[PDB]
This record gives C-alpha cells, structure tokens and sequence, in this order.
C-alpha cells in the first residue's frame, strides 16, 4: 500500500542512500541480517512501503543502487547494513564519469540505463500500488548529475502522474570540493525544475555550521553529516509508515507546498539538535522545539531567510504531544514575525503529528520550506557559471561527447528564469 | 426508529471511535461486542447475544483502518464497515471526488444500500466530516450528490469541522471548504458547523486541561451528537424526533447553517465547588465564549433555538429560564421569528467515560441555534480566498486533477450570492 | 513598435442537441464592436454574429495578417472558447467542401496565390509542419514513430521546436494533403457534448523565408495556426476513463495561458511563461515579435451561460496587453 | 514572577560564582544541579528533576570563563551561558564598547531573546558590572542601549561598583566612569550603587576579619542582591515586587541613583553574646559609617528609603522603630518628602553559606534609601577628572580606538546637568 522505490545515482546517493536505511532500520527493528527482532506489533503493518517480504521472516529493501564506478559498491556492501541489499539492484559499470556531465547521460550513461530500466520494472511490479519515487543524488560532479537526472527524463515519460520527490545536495561557493560544480549544477537543474515536483535543496556549508554551534562536535567526518540528512529523509516519510493523529502523505506536502510547478525547491531542517554536554540542560517541549525550528541557522541551506519571505513551510512533529500547544506555537511564529511571510496568503504553515517516535527519543519534528531566500543561491552559482561561460572554459570535453554551446546557453534561459520567479512573489 | 451515520476522512474516524465509545458504554455493551429497544437506532441484534454497529467509515488513506482494525474495539465493528481507499486525496477536491471517488463510489453506494434496505423506520442520516481535509471535502461531495437524487426526502446532519479565523491546519484548506460548498449548498439539509481553535480555550478556561489531544475534543463532540438524538434511544417528557430539527431551524431552503453550543463542562474537582442548575446553564450557553464556534452573536440577530436537556429536569423551571433570557437586553432575538424556542427534556442523564476528563452532571444541555452571526465567516473565507486566487496559487494541481477556472469562479459567486441574504434577512 | 492584440468575438446557432433542449438565445448584438450578454456591454474589435459565414469571418479577421507575415514580421493565429464553442469549426472545417473550409486552407491559398502576383525573382521558401499535444507529450503527425519532441530556443531566445518533421512544399495542393493527414490521425474522442470532440492542441506551424535576389535582402516570418480544444465539464460531458487523461492535459494548458494572460494583463513583472510547454510556443505570440490574435469562438446557448461568462471577461482582459514589436 | 540576570566583566563573575553559591543552598539546590514555585523566578524546571540557572555570565577575557567550567558549579550551568570573547577590553570604554562589542553583541542579543521568548512572568532585569573596568564599562554600555530601544519598558537593576575616594585600582577608571554614565543616565531606570573601600572597614570593624579577599566580599553583596528579591521568592506578610522599587525611589526621571546598606553584620563569636532585635539593627543602617557607600549623609537629605527585613519579624515593632527614627534629630528628611518610608516583611530568614564568616541571625534588614548625598561624590569625580582632562592624559588610546574630544566634552557637561538639579532638589 503505497509504496515507495528507493534510488541512490551518484557516489553521494549511494552513501547518504546507506545511512537512510541504517537509522529506520533501528525504529523498524530490522536484523542486520534482514529479520525482524522489533518490541511493538505498530511496527510491522506498513514494512511493505520501503522493504519486501522473504522467507523465514527476511527482509530486502527496494534500493536502486547505480554508479559508474565499482569502488562505492563495494564500500557499502562491506557497510553495517551491507549484507541485506539483494546483489541484482548493485548494477554498475566499469569506467567512472570523470566529473563530466555529458559523459554519464550521452554516451557513458546511455550504455547503463538499458540495464537499471529493466530491474524496477521488476521492483515496479511487485508492489501493490507505488506512491512514489525517493531519489538521492549530488549536483556535483558527473554521474550523479549526468546519470541520475536521465532516468528522472525516462521514468517521468511512463509515469506522467505518479510523485518524483528528489534529496538534491547542491554546491556551494565557499565549499566547493570539485572545479566543474556550476556546470554540472547548470546542466541538471534544467531537467530537474521540469520533471520533478518535490525538490529538497541541501547546501554542505549548513551541514556545517548546524554541526558546529548545538551539536559541539570536535572531528565530524561525512558519517555524521549523513545522520543529519538522513533523519530528513525518515521524518517526511514516517505518516505513512506508521499511524498518527493527523496523517501526512507525501504527495498531501506537494499539494501544499508547491503552488506552481516549478516552484518546489524546499528547505529541509530537523529539530532537536542539542549536544551530549548540554543534552541534560534543554527542555524538550513543544515551545522550546518550535523556536528552535525556525531559528535562522537551523535549516540545511546556507541562505539567510532573514532576506526573504516565506511562502509556504510544514513542521510534521513526531511523538506524543498535545496538539493544542502546537497550534499556538504556529500562530505565533507567522503573526510574531509577519514581516518575513507572504501577506497574500493568510496561513503558510502546514501540520502534522505522530504517536511513535524514533528511539531514544521522545518528540522530534522535520522542517520543509519554500522560501525566496533560496533565489540567492541559484543566482551566485549562476555568476560562476556565466564567469567561465563567457570565455568558454571547460567546455571542449562537453563537445567531444555530442553537446553543443547552445544547450549551455538554453540552460542559462532556465537558471536566470527561475531566479526571477522567486522575485515577482518576494 | 433508526438513522444510518458515515464518517470519511481522518476527521471523521476520530469522531468515529470517540462517539461510538460512549454509546456502548450507555447501552451497556462491552468492547467485546455483547452485552431492549432504545439501542435499536444505532445497533441491531445479529442474531443471539451480539450486535454490530450501523455506521460506514470510509476513507481514502487506510493508516487509520488499520488501527481500528489493529485496536481495541475490534470484535465490535463489522469488518466489511471499514472501507479501505488506494492513496489519499493530497489535500484536494478535485482528486477525492472525481479521479479516487468514482472508482469506490460504486462500492459504497451499494454498501450503503443493502443496509437501508432491512430498515424500516429510517429516519434520515448524519454525516461526519470537515471541508478543511481532502477525503472530507472530496468524497463527501461525491456521495452527498449520489444518494440525495437517489433518496432525496430524507432528512441529513453534516456534522462539518470548520477552518478558524487565525487557526490553521493546513494552507489550501480555504480551496476545498470553498469548492465543496457549492455543492452541499443544495443538497444538504442542515449542516451545524464545528471550529477547530473554539474547542481550545474552552477546556482551557473551563475544564483546566493544559494538555489535551483530539480523544479529549472529539470526546465532546461525540457526547454532544448524543444528546441530539438522545430524544429517540430513551423515553422523554418531551420528545424531538430527526424530522424536527429541518422545519424550526430552517426557515429558508439555502440559510441552513446553524451554530452549536454546549453545557455544562466542569472538571471533576471543580463540579463539587459548583452549584449544577438549570440557571447558569441556561446562561451559560449563550454566553458567546461558551460556544462551538468563534463568531460574534452581537454582530447579527438570532431566528430560533432549540433548548434540548438531559437528566431529571422538571419542565417548569426551563421555562423561566428561557422566560428569563427573553427579557436580557444583552442579546436581541431578531423581528422575523420572535417566538423562536423550542423546549426538549430527556430522563437518561449524561453519561461518564472511565478516565475521562469530563465529571458527572445530572442534568446538562445542549443548543442549535440558527443566526446571522456566521456571515462574517463566510465574508472572511471570502476576503483570505481573494488573496491566493488573484496570484492564482495552489490552482495547477485542482486543474492538473481536471478542473478549471469556470467552477472557481461559480465557487466564488456562490458566496457572494449567499453574502447578500444573510444581510438581508439580519435587518 | 508597440501593437495592441486583437481580441475578435464570434457565435455560432445552435447545435442538435442544444435546440432540442430548448436553450435560450442570451446573445444580443449591439452595433459591431460591443456585445450585450444579461446587461453587460464587453468591448472588442469585432463581433461576428451566428448567421456568418466562414468566408465572411475570413476577410475581416486574417486578411490583413497575410500582408504582415509576407512584408517581413511574424504571424500568431489560435483560438479559444469552451467544450463545443466552434473552435474547429471556424480553423479546419470541411476541407473538401467549397466553402465549409475554415482558417488554415484559405490562408495558405491565399499565400500562393499572392506569390503567382509578385515578380519571379523573389524566390520563397515554404515549409510545414504539424504535431499535436497527447499525454503531455508533443505527437507528431507527419511521423508515427516519434512520440516526444524536445523543444529549444533560437540565437535571440525564442523557443521553437526542434527535431520535428520540416517537409518543404513547392504548391498548395500538396498542403491540403498534408493537412488531410493530420486531421485523419489525429486522436479525436466521442463524448454526450461533442462528436468530433478535439481533446488536444494541434499546431499548424509554417515558416516563410523568403529573399529577393534583386536587393539581396533575407526576410522569414513565422506563422503559427494553434487549434485549441475546449473546457471540458466532466458533469455535463460525462468524462470517464481515458477521456480523464484528456482531460488532465487540456486543462493544465488553458489554465497555464490564463496565468501568463492576467499576468501581462496586470503587468507582473515576471511573466511566467515556464509554466507549461504549451506557453513557450506561445511565447512569440503573447511576448514576441508576432501579431496575436485571439478568435473568442463562444455558445449562445443557457446551458453554459456561467462558462461563457469566463470567456468574455478572459477576452477582453487580453485586449489590454501589447506586445512588444 | 521571573527576572533575568547579566553579569559583565572581571565583577561580574566574582558577584555571579557568590551570588549564585547561596541561592543554590536556599532552595536546597545541590551543586550537581538537583535537589515548588519559590525557585521559578531564578531557576526552570527542565523536564524533569534537573535545574538551569536564568543568567548570561558574558565577559572578553576568558580567564573567569574557563575557571567556572573547570569549577565546581560545572554540571549546574549551561555551557552556552558561559559566554567567552578573544581579546579583553584594557580598562579601554570605546574597545569595549565599539570595536569589540559589536562583533559580540548580535550573539548576546539573541540569546537574550530567545530565553525571553519562553518567559510568560518576566517583571524585569537586574546587571551586575563596574564602570571602573573596561568590559563592565564598555560592553554593558551596549547592551543596554542596544536592549532598551527593544524591551524598553521593562524594569532593570544595575548593580555597579564604583571608585572610591582614595582607594582606586586603576588609574582610567574615571575615563571609564565619566563616558559610561552619559549612556547610563537616560535608559537605566534604576542604580544602585556600591564602593570597594566601603567594604573594608566594614569587616575590618564589625566583622573582625583583618584578611578577607572578594570570596568574602562578594558572599555580603550576593545576600544583599537576595533580600531585595526575597519578596518574589517567598512568602511575606507585606510584599513587594520588582515594580515596587522603581517608583518609590526615583521620584525624577534623572536622580535615579540610591545608596545602599545592610544590617547586621556579626561575626560568629560576637553574634551569641550581642543581643539581636529590631531596634538596634534599625539604627545601625541609617549609621553613616555602616553604608556601601563611603560617603556623608548629613552633607545632604534624604528623599525616600524602603525597610524590608527577613525572618520571623513582627509588623509592629518595625513600625515603632521607624517612628523614632524619624523623631531623631540627628539625621534630617527633606520637605519634599517625608512619608518616604517603605516597611516589607518576610518569612523566610537569612541563609548561612557552611565555612563562612557570616553568622546565622534570626531576622535581617536590606536598605535602598535616595539622598543626596551622592552629589559630593561626583563633584569629586569631576574634580579629579579636570587633572587628567586638561592635560589631555589616557586620551591617545580612546581616540586610538576611534572616539574623540567631542563626545569627552559632552561627557564633562552631563555631570555639571546633574550637579546643578541635585543641588536644587537638595533645598
Ligand atoms: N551530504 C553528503 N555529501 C557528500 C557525501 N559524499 C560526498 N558528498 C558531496 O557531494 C560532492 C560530489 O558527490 P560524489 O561524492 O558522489 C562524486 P561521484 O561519486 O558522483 O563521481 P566519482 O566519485 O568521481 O566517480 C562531493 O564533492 C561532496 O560535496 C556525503 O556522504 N554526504
Ligand atoms: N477537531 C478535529 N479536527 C480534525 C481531526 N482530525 C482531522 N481533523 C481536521 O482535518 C484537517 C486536516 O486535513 P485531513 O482531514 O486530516 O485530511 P486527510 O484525511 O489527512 O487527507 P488529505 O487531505 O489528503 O491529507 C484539519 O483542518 C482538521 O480540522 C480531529 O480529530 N479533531
Ligand atoms: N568590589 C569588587 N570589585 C571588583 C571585583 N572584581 C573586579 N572588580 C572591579 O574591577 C575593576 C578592575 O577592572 P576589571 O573589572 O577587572 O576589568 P577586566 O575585566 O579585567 O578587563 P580590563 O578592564 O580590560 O582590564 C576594579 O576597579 C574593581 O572595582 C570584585 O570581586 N569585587
Ligand atoms: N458556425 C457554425 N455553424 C453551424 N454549425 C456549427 C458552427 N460551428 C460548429 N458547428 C457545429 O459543431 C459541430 C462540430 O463541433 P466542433 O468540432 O466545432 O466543437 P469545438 O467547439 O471545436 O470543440 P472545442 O471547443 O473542444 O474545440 C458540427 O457538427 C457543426 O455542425
């Protein structure tokens, strides 16, 4: 009953793909061999929408992992949660991308697609009735941009009403670990602002600066980041794995969220975030998380949204609490500060609770937000993509796989487009 | 006498399982499901020791069904009852009426028929739902269309909870009340509204609950959709049938939209402290922070009300409160309808859930009361729908469902047309 | 420099259907550029009555346009209206007939016989095509086997499609062929409102590069005869199964124009023609360097007397928007 | 009833290490931070059975910062509290205030405010700094401009610890001073005032502790700061509250600057033999040499003054010894105000720290009295000033910093505005 099929393009999607499965596995109960050895009978109704049934009580979830290089398969198959991944979905090529766009959705890419098309065709039928799709991948470099945002184009084409919700982590200007960041970042938000209704902006310089000032944390390496991110990913997708006041289904947030159809980039955040030194010292109330939620350094994107304006956020809780303080707590955020909303819409916040929290908690909550703050970060990367543009820099190995400078200026038409859509409801 | 009840979406699957939890309770009907005439209206005899609940609750979403059928009142409901969809209605009219209803409307009309069909003293009907959800707004809308040209006479409660002036669950909530209004407006006989933030600060100021959830709000409502039918189960001094309440609170075939009030509510601690009487009930009702509903009574006129008790009430002193009431200028009952009372006592007193919040009363009340104090509601709903309709937000999924602008722009006249009567009715 | 967008109404009698009814005939006509509909004047250019014919629409509406695609400029030509308007009616009609003909054939006659009147050196360049909108997805008409076109923009971004079929035509008749073609395999629905119901948008493109060799001078003009289809009410229409899916893409379609026209109309200063495929083709027409004009084609009938109101006030809030030639 | 506490500087955190050490020890706080409603004013109940105290101990220089997390109050205070700068302000007004400052203050303001926010009772503030230092000067200077445009209405107590006459610390301490007050005078509502050399003498005389360091010290003024909060606190048969003692103190917007004294201060082995009562302690507070505050009373008169006591005291014998103290001709009330006595009781008695020189006593009695006879103290600041002024001394370093004669010269002449009105209320 509304399921979900998880993939994972790109040397990124595939490792925030694993830390995914590694923290709803703990709430679920789920062996790391694939057995079930959970506390409450809640847990075991709504197992179809991520896993699928075996024998002797197994478990296999459905992740569609793909990359073109075989490094990161073997990483995370020889990961905590390595073993219950069935072999078949690890499908993957010989030859990286090379950080090159063109090459994982022309010519390198081309020759992998006809082997992943045909595998969720098997995991397409076997469900019931899908939902959705759950993809994860990176703007930076080549084969998660290049490969990843190819089959959005394919499936969209057989699905043309079914939901693509996407956890896109884009580039940055500060932190830029690779030097064709706005290139492939230009090339795939072209397809990406048409094809998918549900986008989730991550920015590496939040992830940050969110671990330095509450979690404390002296050596935080890319697997604590991945806890972040992946607490995201559960929280939206926690009403409908387990029961709930006020049930949220993934497409109900798309019906709220994205007014237009290209206006759904959000904000994800996640409350509470306090350290093991001063866990004891923090109140873990409802008017405590709530100030804390819309805290202007909280949200997972390095955009102040002190520049802009609010045009619609959500603040699904988790965990038993009375719904009575919640609703205050709403009302005081949009009216408190009402020169950071829109005054053409009267309510910009949604809601949503449920009964079971994650372990070793109590009541937690997700943030996702469309905001005009976000216009920031597409125009800076858009100045660095027309830096080099200009001169033509870096762009006789796009020409050599196919392209044209001309795709390069049409998705320019797009990038400088949409940024000016932020500004007409700002 | 019998009447068939219906919940649809999440709103109505928690008045659901809290409203039918007392009714069991004041039968004497275990969970289990067994233990002479006064159940006959909401449960019927399935063959020797064992009843089943006359009652369909559908849903798009199966996350609540499941519960049910997972919690403790599981011997108890029938299991073809429990109605399970395919995926929800996304906050959207469109998509739970059209594309997701017609696929399963076919399956429920017929479930709905095979039931009235041993009835022989069907009375009407009473629906439970809220405009502010999708499933609520949406296949609500489909089978209120579908069973009034089938039936048609009979007589329906739409038991709607309504969106708040400030308070808001959700943001397109104004496009589904206004869409689906335009449809119950013809069909429905009478709908008492319920908001949402009113509920709030009454269990605040009065019960001191400072941490309720929707099993405390939903207790109460279910306690006060018992008491409006309490006139058929048991025996009465004055009894009211369903039939009543369409002629002396509709006076016109379109202002069918009367507000609800209820009294009293004391916590248990504070019941003892508290003289119980037929005075302060009486002026506790129309009291306008007592209410169901967050609207002024002062900004219109009152055309009639209905003063419905419960538990050994003698039937004098009811009408010298009533008597008394005429005479306070603080309200104004309106030139059209002066004589606007009607008085109804019941002997079976309020009932008590173990564990609940609410104490024992024996004697309570409660109030529908048609007024034009809602026009400012719907003159608000109008204004905040004005905003999002001129930049034309949230409107590519209804037309990305099917729709278009022609039915919105009918949607919004339609309001504008039942703007002008209110006003004019209220002079 | 600045040309305002003609905004032309038209009416038609009554269908089989709507006189067996017995609707009543709401449309009072009041001079030749204002109509009255329940006490409510609406100010266009001009009002063409139910007893015209195609001929007599013909001459009035798109025989200046001939001369502006040919001296240099663009052409931009769609109606609008809802479910049995005459949409169709009025664009293709009967081909074969002598007169039952529509826009489309007497406008590329009119081409060819306009060339036959110049001097020979002037030599033209006329080539067609065609493709229409399924599934939200451009079908090709030409060729069966494309199911998907990608569409990109030219060197001063203006977006026109690319990869279509360019067949390059020497003499009308082959034209009408074509367009015989076109109007054979197009998917037309039977529905309770409509027969030959057009549940899609069928773009009749053609570009006209002509150069006079005596000059030296290169000129082209695009010409775009877009067909729209109506706002199909499922209550009236009775719309089920695969006619919901037709449903689905028609009314994004609209609605996203509708967008984009109040957009101009109140003078945003965005103009969100991103919002479907269908506005970047028609990007040119509203934004461009092109004369728009926008065929009202609206039922007289009661029926729909609520859907013809949208369609007064969505017309004549276009007469206000100039284009920027 | 709640209050929020600052701390600045090098005084600040010897005041806040003392301060706090007691308040612990009345609610029976222990130090690991836990043990009804007499601890929500300075301590919040987080979730359950744990303590965070309601204070922000902000200081540049780290060395205090790291000696109160390396302490022994390590697991009662929040670590976020404890904030920490980078460079110390080198007793400089313009560093700490101007280029320091800023770029720390929009940490500050924000922690202020997000602890504000989930405040439902906060009457007011209450400071702890000193202008004789550079980030007791400089950055409190800024905060309180740069919160008052905010909060402005709400009360605060600024305890500061002036220069004395001959016994000084620093050398630019009265450039700290002279610039400081300038921004003090018209956004802090109200002052009181404390004297380094007045301690001295006070445990050298009474006390009998000819060693004594700021562990000491700070131990007498974190109880005198505690019995002007004890109304809230506690109970008491005459209560006042933080409002209380902004109105009957400062009758001029201006003169807002009351000495303090408290009484009685015994020793150990002289508290068994010296018999302890009302009148004894009622005239050894109006005693000159018994103040803070080292400077004479009988150069001027007396404008108001509060009596609040502690323990078990009896209403009546107060009010017979403020009577015959006001038949004294010794001191003299000025005609402007006689009635300017305020008598407050309470019941809960005087703390005892375990080591300290204090001794217990059964009853106590905290004064905040306005007089002027502080003006001789800033005639003697100006005085003393006009040296260094003239020959523009420790002037290289602020204009070094960015400041300039200008804002010098204005300082000068708010000092002769506040001479001349001091003065003239003094007839
Ligand atoms: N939030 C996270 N970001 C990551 C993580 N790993 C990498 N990255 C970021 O994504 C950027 C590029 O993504 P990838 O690491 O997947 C490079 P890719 O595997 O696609 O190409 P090749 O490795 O060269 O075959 C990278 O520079 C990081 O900024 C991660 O685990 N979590
Ligand atoms: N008072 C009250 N209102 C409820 C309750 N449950 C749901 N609601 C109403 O439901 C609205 C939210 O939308 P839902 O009805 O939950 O919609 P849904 O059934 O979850 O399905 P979707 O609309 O598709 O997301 C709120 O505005 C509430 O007013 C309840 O238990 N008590
Ligand atoms: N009475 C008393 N005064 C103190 C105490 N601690 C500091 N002071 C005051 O502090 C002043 C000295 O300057 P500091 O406050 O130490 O300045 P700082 O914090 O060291 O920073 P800089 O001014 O930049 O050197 C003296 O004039 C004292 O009056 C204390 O414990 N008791
Ligand atoms: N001007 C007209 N005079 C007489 N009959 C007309 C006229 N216009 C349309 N019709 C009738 O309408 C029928 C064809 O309907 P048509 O294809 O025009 O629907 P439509 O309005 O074009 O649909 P859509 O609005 O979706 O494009 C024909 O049978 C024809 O008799």
């Amino acid at each position: 009953m509304r399921e979900i099929v998880h993939i994972q393009a790109g040397q990124c999607g595939n490792q925030i793909g694993a830390k995914f499965w590694e923290v709803i596995s703990d709430e679920h109960g789920i062996d790391p061999t694939g057995s079930y050895h959970g506390d409450s009978d809640l847990q075991l109704e709504r197992i179809n929408v991520y896993y699928n049934e075996a024998a002797g009580n197994k478990y296999v979830p459905r992740a569609i992992l793909v990359d073109l290089e075989p490094g990161t398969m073997d990483s995370v198959r020889s990961g905590p949660f390595g073993q219950i991944f069935r072999p078949d979905n690890f499908v993957f090529g010989q030859s990286g991308a090379g950080n090159n766009w063109a090459k994982g959705h022309y010519t390198e890419g081309a020759e992998l697609v006809d082997s992943v098309l045909d595998v969720v065709r098997k995991e397409s039928e076997s469900c019931d009735c899908l939902q959705g799709f759950q993809l994860t991948h990176s703007l930076g470099g080549g084969t998660g941009s290049g490969m990843g945002t190819l089959l959005i184009s394919k499936i969209r084409e057989e699905y043309p009403d079914r939901i693509m919700n996407t956890f896109s982590v884009m580039p940055s200007p500060k932190v830029s670990d690779t030097v064709v960041e706005p290139y492939n970042a230009t090339l795939s938000v072209h397809q990406l602002v048409e094809n998918t209704d549900e986008t989730y902006s991550i920015d590496n310089e939040a992830l940050y600066d969110i671990c330095f000032r509450t979690l404390k944390l002296t050596t935080p390496t890319y697997g604590d980041l991945n806890h972040l991110v992946s607490a995201t990913m559960s929280g939206v997708t926690t009403c409908l794995r387990f029961p709930g006041q006020l049930n949220a289904d993934l497409r109900k947030l798309a019906v709220n969220m994205v007014p237009f159809p290209r206006l759904h980039f959000f904000m994800p955040g996640f409350a509470p975030l306090t350290s093991r030194g001063s866990q004891q010292y923090r109140a873990l109330t409802v008017p405590e998380l709530t100030q804390q939620m819309f805290d202007s350094k909280n949200m997972m994107a390095a955009c102040d949204p002190r520049h802009g304006r609010y045009l619609t956020v959500a603040a699904i809780f988790r965990g038993r609490m009375s719904m009575k303080e919640v609703d205050e707590q709403m009302l005081n955020v949009q009216n408190k500060n009402s020169s950071y909303f829109v005054e053409w819409i009267p309510n910009n916040v949604k809601t949503a609770v449920c009964d079971i929290p994650p372990r070793g908690l109590k009541m937690s909550a997700t943030f996702i937000g469309n905001s005009t703050a976000i216009q920031e970060l597409f125009k800076r990367i858009s100045e660095q993509f027309t830096a080099m543009f200009r001169r033509k820099a870096f762009l006789h190995w796009y020409t050599g796989e196919g392209m044209d400078e001309m795709e390069f200026t049409e998705a320019e038409s797009n990038m400088n487009d949409l940024v000016s859509e932020y500004q007409q409801y700002q | 006498r019998e009447c068939i009840s219906i919940h649809v979406g999440q709103a109505g699957v928690q008045i659901g399982n809290a409203c039918w939890e007392l009714y069991c309770l004041e039968h004497g009907i275990q969970p289990d499901g067994q233990m002479d005439d006064s159940f006959n209206t909401f449960f019927s005899e399935t063959g020797a020791g064992k009843h089943v609940p006359r009652a369909v609750f559908v849903d798009l979403e199966p996350t609540v069904i499941d519960e049910v059928r997972t919690g403790t009142y599981r011997q108890l409901f029938h299991p073809e009852q429990l109605i399970t969809g395919k995926e929800d209605a996304a906050n959207n009219y469109a998509r739970g009426h059209y594309t997701i209803g017609k696929e399963i409307i076919d399956l429920v009309l017929d479930r709905i028929r095979k039931l009235a069909d041993q009835c022989t003293g069907l009375q009407g009907f009473l629906v439970f739902h809220s405009f502010g959800g999708g499933t609520g707004s949406g296949f609500t809308s489909l089978l209120m269309e579908r069973l009034s040209v089938d039936y048609g006479k009979k007589s329906k409660l739409e038991f709607s909870i309504y969106p708040a002036p400030q308070v808001s669950t959700a943001v397109v909530e104004p496009y589904n009340s206004i869409l689906t209004t335009h449809t119950t407006l013809e069909h429905s006989d009478c709908a008492f509204m319920v908001d949402n933030e009113a509920i709030y600060d009454i269990c605040r100021r009065n019960l001191d609950i400072e941490r309720p959830t929707y099993t405390n709000l939903n207790r109460l409502i279910g306690q006060i959709v018992s008491s409006i039918t309490a006139s058929l189960r048991f025996d009465g001094a004055l009894n009211v049938d369903l039939t009543e309440f369409q002629t002396n609170l509709v006076p016109y075939p379109r202002i069918h939209f009367p507000l609800a009030t209820y009294a009293p509510v004391i916590s248990a601690e504070k019941a003892y402290h508290e003289q119980l009487s037929v005075a302060e009930i009486t002026n506790a009702c129309f009291e306008p922070a007592n209410q169901m509903v967050k609207c002024d009574p002062r900004h219109g006129k009152y055309m009639a009300c209905c003063l419905l008790y419960r538990g050994d009430v003698v039937p004098k002193d009811v009408n010298a409160a009533i008597a008394t009431i005429k005479t306070k200028r603080t309200i104004q009952f309106v030139d059209w309808c002066p004589t606007g009372f009607k008085v109804g006592i019941n002997y079976q007193p309020p009932t008590v859930v173990p564990g609940g919040d609410l104490a024992k009363v024996q004697r309570a009340v409660c109030m529908l009361s048609n007024t034009t104090a809602i026009a400012e509601a719907w003159a608000r709903l109008d204004h905040k729908f004005d905003l999002m309709y001129a930049k034309r937000a949230f409107v590519h999924w209804y037309v990305g469902e099917g729709m278009e602008e022609g039915e919105f722009s009918e949607a919004r006249e339609d309001m504008a047309a039942l703007e002008k009567d209110y006003e004019e009715v209220g002079v | 420099a600045e040309c305002n967008i003609k905004v032309m109404c038209r009416f038609r009698p009554l269908n089989e259907s709507e006189v067996n009814r017995g609707d009543k005939y709401i449309a009072k006509f009041q001079g030749e550029d204002t109509v009255v509909i329940a006490s409510k004047p609406y100010a266009f250019d001009r009002v063409f009555q139910s007893s015209t014919s195609q001929e007599q629409v013909y001459n009035d509406c798109a025989k200046k346009i001939v001369k502006d695609v040919l001296e240099g400029y663009n052409g931009t030509i769609f109606a609008y209206g809802q479910t049995s308007s005459g949409k169709t009616h009025t664009m293709e009609g009967k081909l074969h007939d002598p007169e039952g003909m529509g826009i489309i054939p007497r406008i590329v006659q009119d081409i060819f016989n306009y060339i036959y009147s110049m001097d020979e050196n002037l030599e033209f360049h006329i080539k067609v095509s065609y493709f229409e909108i399924y599934l939200d997805k451009i079908r090709d008409l030409l060729d069966v086997s494309k199911t998907n076109l990608s569409v990109h923009e030219d060197k001063n971004r203006v977006p026109y499609v690319k990869g279509c079929t360019e067949r390059f035509v020497c003499s009308p008749d082959e034209v009408m062929d074509t367009i015989d073609e076109g109007k054979s395999n197009r998917h037309v629905a039977v529905t309770n409102m409509n027969e030959h119901s057009s549940r899609s948008h069928s773009i009749f493109l053609i570009n006209v590069k002509q150069e006079n060799t005596q000059t030296e001078q290169k000129l082209s003009g695009k010409l775009y005869l877009v067909d729209l289809a109506g706002s199909a009410k499922v209550s009236k229409t009775g719309a089920e199964g695969a006619v919901l899916d037709e449903a689905k893409n028609i009314n994004k379609s609209l609605s996203a124009l509708g967008n984009v026209i109040s957009a101009l109309a109140e003078g945003s200063t965005y103009v969100p023609y991103r919002d479907s495929k269908m506005t970047r083709i028609l990007q040119d027409s509203l934004g461009g360097n092109c004369r728009t004009t926008i065929v009202i084609c609206c039922s007289p009938s009661s029926y729909n007397e609520s859907e013809t109101k949208s369609t007064l006030l969505f017309g004549q809030r276009a007469k206000t928007i100039k284009n920027t030639v």
